[PDB]
């Protein structure tokens, strides 16, 4: 049952990390600051999941 | 409610997440009306030119 | 002066139009600001509660 | 007389040409700012789902 | 410019939470488009120099 | 152009 719960709050940690960038990415607006150019932008398309 | 802690006697006299909470809630508010002001202003100095 | 016909400057129109384009600007700013400053006091208060 | 028909013809011949290229300049800006600011509300409303 | 910072900070979930979803979609699309669009415009640009 | 667009648009949704 330990065991278990490891991998469930593994899983929890995860997507409370994936919560974060998602809402910080959401709140990104044109005139926010902390803003600027990459010119990565095909490589972003690898993943795994 | 900031207020309303302190009269809480014992060992619960202790600070939580419920504090930090609060304390990150009062220094939001803050620069919200901090950004606010400094924004009327650049418009008070737009209206002007 | 040749007789006031033979121009094509008349600069008080340029300078109005980028004062224009600036307070287009600073109008877009502001709604961006509203908006993302009441959805952070939202996501705040919901944590502390 | 053909040196001035010449004359009087080039100068319309620039006339219809740059005010057919002004008529047409104004579409593809108009139209290139509502997909912009659509497709940026559509990125917007897929990361909220 | 806002395309880009969304692409960049969304590279960096997670390992199981690295998920290819509609949003990379969206936002390789929009990136391409507004490179169309921008290429489209310099060019008239050029044209009406 | 427009037309060029919509077909890069379908290519990559069938990718």
């Amino acid at each position: 049952n330990r065991d278990a719960q490891h991998a469930l709050e593994r899983d929890l940690e995860d997507k409370n990390s994936a919560e974060f960038i998602d809402e910080k990415c959401l709140n990104l607006r044109n005139t926010s600051d902390c803003i600027s150019f990459f010119h990565g932008v095909e490589k972003i398309d690898g993943t795994i999941s | 409610c900031l207020y309303q802690r302190e009269k809480r006697i014992g060992i619960d006299l202790v600070h939580d997440n419920v504090e930090k909470n609060l304390i990150r809630e009062v220094d939001m508010i803050k620069c919200c009306q901090e950004q606010m002001r400094k924004l009327a202003q650049r418009i008070d100095i737009q209206m002007r030119d | 002066v040749p007789e006031t016909w033979a121009k094509f400057s008349n600069d008080n129109i340029r300078h109005s139009q980028n004062m224009r384009a600036n307070s287009i600007r600073l109008r877009e700013e502001a709604q961006n600001l509203f908006d993302v400053l009441a959805d952070q006091l939202w996501r705040q208060f919901t944590n502390t509660n | 007389d053909q040196s001035n028909r010449l004359q009087l013809c080039g100068a319309e011949a620039s006339r219809l040409w740059a005010g057919r290229m002004t008529g047409d300049s104004m579409r593809l800006m108009q139209d290139k700012d509502q997909l912009t600011r659509q497709m940026q509300e559509g990125t917007c409303r897929n990361l909220g789902q | 410019k806002v395309a880009q910072t969304r692409l960049e900070c969304r590279t960096r979930r997670p390992n199981v939470e690295l998920c290819r979803d509609s949003p990379q979609f969206k936002l390789v699309n929009e990136v391409f488009t507004i490179d169309d669009t921008l290429q489209t415009l310099k060019l008239r640009l050029r044209e009406t120099r």
